[PDB]
């Protein structure tokens, strides 16, 4: 079946402010692109076709954004068809939403919007589905985590999600934030490795039935709200990748991070120099140190760019 | 006879910026326009020529031009039909080679990077335009010109470079070993170029091809069509001398032979070429 995704273009955390006042926290720019030109890229590498997206707060820059962007010309083999509404207050009301309009018939990528990475989400679709017709709808969503090291830059030392995974069916049997904790409370009813390397990453492939598992339980709001009221009742499994770079940029600090990731090249496929959206603005040369200089730039005399440098 | 030595000063006197072989085509040119025996009336303005200057260049430029004549020839004979197809096609040999420098500008200036340190000989004029229409391009480096003893030639490129803001450099004569380190290429502007793809240049390129291979420096030459000349030496007693001399005891050679193993890549008129890909283009030029 085709794949579709959903990707909710509004971050319902107030976290950008001041900088979310004047323009959305997805269409400011990552390196000299907007995060969700590389979240929507993501998708089109993935092989994503109908990748809805919700927008709710300041819908008009990014709708006037994305139809004078490379995934809204009829070249594109993805379709966006943007749905604008401002009844969503958090991803809860979006994936409502999915709901009493049917928009997805198979299991689909829920994306948050500022995701960015290289993800190639057909190993762990594979094998989302496989383990998705064999047990008769046990498992509802396949999250993706990178295999990461807890002290990374990336890892903001705010999201830091620690999982106990059953280590033969990579079942996630327990999962919390460890935002402010400093020993960590696992129940002993889940008895199965406990991982602390995995960075969040937000690219969960659900399953249609966690739309159906927002309606009638109004309560939630977000997916980790989900995962947590889930995981005590419908079995979230996960896929853990180590070659692919995969995070999104929920607050400043891990935006300096993904950022800095990006310019070196850490997101291959999706290096400034590479173009990925074909704007003739933002074009490219990698010289030799990740110095990357637009077109015409000028650069002046005796001035000296190290390293790093776009 | 004798004016022909005169209108060649001329064209030396209003134009410095045009090259020694360019000038004797257009005064023989000049003299082509006053069946075979003007193909000898031709060859003794070459010796004429020669005989005044002792470049490579002019004895090979004139004589190109003995052929790019006498080649219109072989299709057709005549009287006066073939002075005036003789002299169309020459006109257009002329105009053909005053577009020479720009093309070489335009091949060999991408072959700079930014930030780089080249090196080079006494002074060219091609050399210069390759520069030229390297800070054209927003490229910016730094340049080493030897002084280049007898005639001080690096001190006037230097002082014909220093005008396009470049930071140059006017090291010794004897120092190219000593910065041959500092330079990330050397460009020089070939007087000759030889059969085997070598080069015939003033005093001095020799050395600093020696050194540059010995560190792997690439060497890049900037010469023209015309100055493809068909020699073949073998060491620096083969160069005749003709060229060597423009005339305790001093000997001073003006020119010596870069061996072709040298030297990296030559920049034509007709295309960058390989040392190995002159001697077919000689050929061509040549039957
Ligand atoms: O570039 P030009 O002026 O035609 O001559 C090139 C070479 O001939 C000389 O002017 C004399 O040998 C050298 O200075 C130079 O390297």
């Amino acid at each position: 079946p085709p794949l579709q995704a959903v990707l909710v273009a509004d971050s319902f955390d107030r976290r950008f402010f001041p900088i979310s006042k004047d323009q959305p926290r997805v269409l400011l720019p990552l390196a000299n692109v907007a995060l969700i030109d590389y979240t929507l890229e993501f998708l089109t590498a993935t092989g994503v076709q109908e990748t809805f997206v919700f927008c709710c707060w300041k819908a008009a820059q990014i709708k006037e954004h994305l139809l004078k962007s490379k995934w809204c010309r009829p070249t594109s083999l993805n379709v966006v068809r943007i749905i604008t509404s401002e009844l969503y207050r958090s991803l809860g009301d979006v994936l409502r939403d999915v709901d009493a309009k049917a928009l997805v018939r198979s299991d689909f990528l829920l994306v948050y919007g500022d995701v960015i990475s290289n993800i190639n989400i057909t190993r762990a679709l594979e094998e989302h589905r496989l383990r998705r017709k064999l047990e008769k709808n046990v498992s509802v969503m396949t999250m993706i985590f990178k295999e990461s090291s807890p002290s990374h830059p990336t890892r903001c030392h705010e999201d830091n999600v620690v999982v106990a995974v059953d280590s033969t069916t990579n079942r996630v049997l327990h999962f919390q934030k460890t935002q402010g904790l400093r020993r960590f409370a696992f129940p002993l009813s889940l008895f199965v490795e406990v991982r602390y390397d995995l960075l969040d990453c937000h690219i969960s492939i659900c399953s249609p039935q966690v739309a159906q598992l927002f309606t009638d339980n109004f309560d939630y709001q977000t997916r980790d709200d989900f995962v947590r009221g889930l995981l005590v009742n419908n079995q979230i499994h996960m896929h853990v990748t180590a070659k692919e770079y995969g995070a999104r940029v929920s607050n400043l600090h891990m935006y300096s991070a993904v950022c800095a990731d990006v310019i070196r090249r850490w997101v291959y496929p999706l290096t400034p120099e590479a173009n990925f959206t074909d704007s003739t603005t933002q074009s490219c040369t990698h010289s030799r140190h990740n110095i990357y200089r637009g077109p015409e730039v000028s650069l002046g005399h005796g001035s000296i760019l190290e390293e790093n440098v776009l | 006879d004798k004016e022909l030595i005169e209108y060649f000063k001329s064209q030396m006197k209003e134009d410095p910026d045009m090259a020694s072989a360019v000038a004797a085509i257009r005064t023989l040119l000049e003299f082509l326009k006053r069946i075979q025996g003007l193909r000898a009336n031709l060859t003794s303005a070459i010796e004429t020529l020669c005989g005044v200057d002792s470049s490579v260049a002019v004895s090979s430029g004139g004589e190109l031009f003995l052929r790019f004549i006498s080649l219109a020839s072989l299709e057709y004979s005549d009287y006066s039909k073939c002075k005036k197809i003789m002299i169309e096609r020459g006109e257009l040999f002329l105009r053909r080679i005053s577009l020479s420098r720009n093309k070489i500008a335009d091949l060999c200036h991408t072959f700079i990077k930014d930030g780089a340190t080249i090196l080079t000989h006494a002074y060219s004029r091609v050399v210069l335009r390759v520069l030229e229409a390297a800070v054209a391009a927003k490229k910016r480096f730094s340049v080493y010109v030897t002084e280049s003893q007898p005639d001080l030639s690096g001190k006037k490129m230097a002082k014909a470079l220093c005008h396009l803001n470049v930071p140059v450099t006017v090291v010794l004569d004897a120092a190219v070993g000593y910065i041959m380190e500092k330079a990330d290429l050397v460009i020089v502007g070939a007087e000759g170029v030889v059969e085997n793809g070598g080069i015939i240049n003033k005093i001095g390129t020799n050395q600093m091809a020696v050194c540059a291979k010995a560190q792997n420096k690439p060497f890049y030459v900037v010469a023209e069509s015309f100055k493809f000349v068909r020699l073949f030496p073998l060491n620096q007693q083969d160069v005749p001398d003709k060229f060597k001399y423009k005339a305790l005891k001093e000997e001073h050679p003006w020119v010596d032979y870069t061996a072709p193993s040298l030297i990296t890549l030559l920049f034509t008129d007709l295309g960058v070429l390989t040392p190995s890909a002159v001697s077919d283009e000689l050929i061509k030029l040549y039957l």
